């Protein structure tokens, strides 16, 4: 989220990659014609000259552009059965160091892109990575997990956050919605309830909880126009259920 | 080597001797056999191989670091990797893991063990001295699971030939 | 270990006691050694390596779940997967399972046995003993198949070292 | 071989089968492994080396031959033979003797024993399991003594690989 | 285990008691040792480990299936499976195997044999024994290849403690 | 077997447990262990061989017979049979006696043992464990001494396959 | 230096992460303090990033 | 197995018994020892377990058909198999082979030998009995190929307990 | 083979004998035991078979060269190849390294260990004898590490068969 | 055990462990290896069986006694009724002999030995230990008899798992 | 077998008997056991399996022939191969080679050995009787390094059973 | 619609490639710009189904 609010609030080529290697280069591009292509088509206003824009639009991304690659930790050593998790950190090396792709727009350079690699690093860790990566990504940010007060915000402080979505799907229906704060609690603390008893996919997790949530309410909105119910404490209960750990223990320990 | 872990009033203790026995001679006497894992969340005790020893305590950590710190679990998981059609090999050592809520021992065969209501634990040579040592005390005294398992430590070390007197006890919180 | 199970009267029974025993020590005198499987159509006791005992146990509920709790199949399946080019291993420890209509025995090594007319099964160190009870009553009493597997545990535990009176039995319905 | 002897009702029965195993061939099938000392007021049945067998016996009828047949007494007589700061030979086999007021189990080795409360011995190969029959027996029926030697032993000798379904039974009136 | 085989008059038999033994314990006593191969048209009895036996049973069904039921061509087929550079485990059994016209044995070390001018076959513990009787008969009286091969495991299982009298015997046509 | 022994409070008492197990199956489980001796005023628990255990313990008390009961004495006498050119066979049993004064234990080998400072002696296959349980009793409580051997017991025979918990105990007021 | 002989020695490419971590204090407030000029000393580097960290190592796979 | 082959007078024999013996018994005793290679070009012998001689036999065949029939060469390439950084097994069995030109001996574990001046050759249990014999005669008679290897086959029959009389043998041209 | 080390007053020495022992006899009595590795950064003397001396030797030079010459760390990360999913088959030897700040010892087993309070090292046949020596010099006298080192080589060397006087010795800087 | 003896300054003195190991437990730790002999003027150390280590000690004043304690003579004595025909005991166990003139080791086996020419003598499991520190502290230090004595036990103490600090130490004014 | 070889003034010889020994009897009494490498560059003489023997020679001709005759080099070049992460196997056997200028031993272990001072060498189980007649040679008489090699493999036929008089010298130039 | 995922899930460790496929998946369901031969065409937005027994593997697989 951090790098892709970086690409729309600062205009930008953006392409994220899970780890061809030259393809995240040819991607970057074909991602370019729309602020060139949307941006001087309406600011500029036929005008065609493709042979004129072969070097408006390059000139953008060897200059703006963000490449993100995401989980990056997966491909460090340990991995002797597949030492090719270091041939990929090593075809890519020559991006980030500095060369020329040949798109189907012509020359890029990359020398001056701007790269940024995500990583939980839980299993290996930052020297983990080979020695010219680690001097070509000087700046090490340290990110913090989202605590129960953090789902709480994130629920509404923020543009186009859950509530406000939820809210405004749910009035083209005719229908108004309350969000309550003594009730954000239990939906942020239901959220982070879940969390720590199964797979901790963060945010993400918020977007499954209100799933549940709504399943009650996006089914029959048509049937009842035009009301305004209250989602509070006492609903947001009774509306999902009880989350406990599976039995794990009592299946396969003695 | 030996092993015991006591468990009363909230206290979780591991403790563990400190003698590297090599055959009849002892390369060293003070080595620490209970670690810490997890930046303190999870106490571990070690007794086997010196090197299957370790070869179990860290691959018992990568499941706890890939799993968010839940034991009971993280242990499960590493079991299941010797249960399979393509096992691991096979580790001459036993796992004393514990953190504020459970307690384990887990085997380089490929299994964990849960404690009984009294949810002691030993593993190791001298690992039944300390544990009649442990039940003898816990069961008839009003102890602190620290002194338990240091007491417990003592009276095994002075009947096995393979641990001694020099131990290292971690509890928690 | 001692498994035992005894089918007479449309009821199907499956006990076992509860003694891990290590070497000649006792590291757990209560576990269960069996459990239900197919949420709760199929009765599965289990006796050999803690280890190799569920890697045969959870071995099996794959070849179950897969096959819509096709019992007497579910086992051949699993057989066939030892009778190959490129083996399993080889599993020290043999399972007792038994549904609504039928009862069988699986051993690690790759092989499936049936009863005989009196269908009543036992495996582990004290199975004989076992057997030889079960028999016993099932030929010359008009006992409950539950009362029987319980009695005739009894008798196997008295006998072997390696058993003990603290066991879990499982019947259907 | 597999002998046993169970009492009940002023009954005393010692039965035992009559497979001579050599290795694992057969070279006799009917054996009388239980006879008749003392001018028949006394049972024993012998289980072990054929030879050591009948010496052991043997020796335990002069005994009875130089006490009154003092069951009881002539055992420990016999046994107390071994028990010195001298020795006999040490002989390989085992026997039950037992007349109208007692019962009792003799070794090679030299001591006696007393059954356990339900007043049940057994000896040889497959005694456990004519044992665990007997017990089962005499604990869940109101059955015949005789009778329950009788269906114990087959259950054993169906068991034992060493054991013939020919039986031998003396009882004492 | 005792499979002996009898050719006499257009006449093919083959016999096998059905004593599953384990160690010196019976597992079953009522096994069938000698099986059906391609709808009919091929007799076969095994011998050996109970798994080893089938992976060797089913192993051979493969080689009939894929040759049209042609016996002594289908045998070596299999043998040549353990002559390679790359061998096939090995079995710890044999398998007995004869139709109209042929009749072999196949051992799962990767070898086919032959009968003599008699024609007489026999493989497991009491091999020899019911092979000795079927040899006696066969050449001094008249008797039916089915009524020999009964008669001669007979023989073998009043000697072979691994051996029963309860057999299954299958002839052709 | 297990026995162990405790003093404190001019109370010796010397408790055992009753298990008699033959290889790993059990011939019986209500023995007596420990008995007196010299008028009931000594005290001698024997563990090892039926026979070698009795034919010690035996020779134990012909000595004390010889020497006016004293404990120490006797033992030194017995034990000096042992250390000469002449032999007296290596008895596979050991024994505990104890009386009013004195606590020792005899090896079969022929030598006396004094307990350390505590004056706590345990023998037999679950001894250590049965030591370390009242060793922690003695050292951390103000127990009964016949408690501490009554606990002990326990806790040992919990952890060895080869000790019940049917015990037999002796003190001397 | 004292970075590259405790951990991978990546050479000059070092200095980069070095300066990165000196001029983090500068670099983000420049606008708001326009106009100034301040001298980067003996005194200032110091106490602008920190100390090594010679990985723990022994604490754990050692006995 | 007893293989010999003697080269007098332009002429090659390769001589050998015929009992398959299996353990201390015998499976058959008139199977052919001595095969014909190459539509009869040379002559083999085989010596070892049933399976391992062939899986020798054949794998020489191979290199045989491969090389027109050039013996001398065709055994070497056959060696280098079992000398690489990736060997062949090890067969359990030794090769006789010869023809008008050459004669030779080739071991499973990979290597191959020259006849000494007499050119006499011999494998097997009863081999250096032959052999004695073959030499003895060779050097103190005017006997052809074949009436040695023939009488040298009988002096071993006649001590190899693993040899017999009935043989195939086999001569160029 | 004596491999010790001792480290006092800024000094670092390791040395060791010379003697290549095969069997009980002597292939070589001037060998070099200890190394120099990395230019002369650090001390290495090795210990155990010829070949997996080397092999564990030469391993562990790679594991410096790709480390800066780390040596407390490109040791574990030696070790760490033994523990892993697949390990580094075993190596029946020890190295002792050392350099101007540590010094250790690593197994061909896969694990390190560090000296205690003295900092003295010992490994090979004749280690604890030297071991011992030092330990008694180092504590009680106010000798030259090398000095010590070397003494103590000589007294292991008249105790162990294995180990002579003619050594090599190498100390920092 | 460890039982080492040093002489230096018209000084005599032999001094042992106390630790009285049991296989790998231990039944006492403060027992005296070491006494005096003939009234006060001999020291012996013991090392080896409990037992036969006192039968051989016991015989050694048995000849003290009747040869006016000439130590050197009295030894010889006793080895020479061992140096026959007539068969020993063969006594398994080792002494440390020394009167104010001479100081001896003799084996049960039958044999005397002298020290080499430092006069340090060292017997039992941590021996070559306790000696190696010995020689050394004799060799490099002008430290008291008695002196090197206490330290070497210790140093051995530390390596060995059967012998333990709580020494026993006599001298010879 | 029995490979010795002396080198003195500018001479190398390399000799060896020809003992084909097998179990122990004798398979061929003259073969050639120091052959010529690299046209007659390299003297090599091997001692082993004759498998084993051969698989390790003609692995050195290859690092000879891809390294230029460089003798001292191409030996460590093979020794290599076994020091690494995947192994070579194992040969049972090892190889004295020599040139010109160098000369060595290598075994099919994986390592390289260069004589001492005097330049002798000798492998194979007559080894060391040969070595020490060189030697004893060597050192007091002015002997051909040829008459030397010839007169020590003489004193060797006449000791080791495994060894004959009937050699082959090779020597340079 | 993706029928039958359950077979892309762990349990496999000689074909760590089950969950790569699972991997390469995640940019479609997340949001990206595939190149069609009609012009760029974003996914945000579109709509996924997958299909499974999960009889063996689980949804947490």
């Amino acid at each position: 989220e951090i790098a892709r609010r970086l690409a729309k609030l600062a205009n930008a080529p953006f392409i994220k990659v899970e780890a061809e290697v030259d393809s995240i280069i040819r991607d970057l591009t074909d991602s370019a014609m729309k602020l060139v292509r949307q941006q001087e088509i309406a600011k500029n206003r036929k005008l065609i000259n493709p042979e004129e824009l072969k070097q408006k639009a390059i000139d953008a991304v060897e200059q703006n552009g963000i490449v993100f690659i995401d989980e990056i930790d997966k491909i460090c050593k340990k991995s002797g059965a597949d030492v090719s998790r270091e041939g990929v950190q090593r075809d890519l090396l020559p991006l980030v160091e500095g060369s020329t792709v040949s798109t189907k727009h012509g020359m890029v350079k990359t020398d001056h892109i701007l790269f940024i690699a995500s990583g939980a690093f839980q299993v290996a860790r930052p020297s983990d990575l080979i020695p010219e990566l680690q001097g070509r990504l000087p700046i090490r940010v340290e990110l913090t997990a989202l605590s129960a007060a953090d789902f709480e915000r994130i629920l509404t402080e923020p543009h186009a956050s859950l509530t406000e979505q939820y809210k405004a799907l749910m009035a083209t229906e005719g229908v108004n919605i309350a969000f309550t704060t003594d009730a954000v609690k239990k939906i942020a603390e239901a959220a982070f309830r879940v969390n720590e008893k199964t797979e901790n996919i963060g945010a993400r997790r918020l977007h499954t909880v209100m799933e549940r949530l709504m399943d009650k309410i996006s089914f029959s909105a048509s049937d009842m126009n035009g009301q305004t119910v209250n989602i509070d404490a006492a609903y947001v209960a009774d509306a999902l259920g009880e989350v406990v750990e599976n039995e794990d223990l009592s299946r396969f320990i003695l | 080597t030996t092993i015991v872990s006591v468990r009363r009033n909230g206290q979780v203790v591991v403790g563990g001797d400190g003698q590297v026995s090599l055959g009849n001679t002892v390369m060293k006497g003070n080595a620490r056999k209970v670690r810490r894992l997890y930046n303190g969340k999870v106490l571990a005790g070690f007794a086997g191989g010196t090197a299957d020893a370790f070869t179990l305590f860290e691959l018992f950590e990568r499941k706890l670091e890939m799993h968010q710190g839940h034991l009971l679990k993280s242990a499960v998981e590493l079991a299941k990797d010797w249960r399979t059609d393509r096992a691991l090999r096979k580790l001459e050592a036993m796992l004393i893991v514990a953190d504020e809520k459970e307690s384990l021992i887990i085997t380089g065969i490929g299994d964990v063990v849960q404690p009984e209501e009294d949810q002691i634990l030993a593993i190791g040579s001298g690992g039944n001295y300390a544990l009649s040592a442990a039940r003898a005390l816990v069961e008839n005294t009003e102890l602190s699971a620290h002194e338990i398992v240091e007491k417990s430590l003592r009276i095994a070390g002075d009947i096995c030939v393979f641990t001694n007197t020099n131990f290292t006890i971690e509890e928690l919180p």
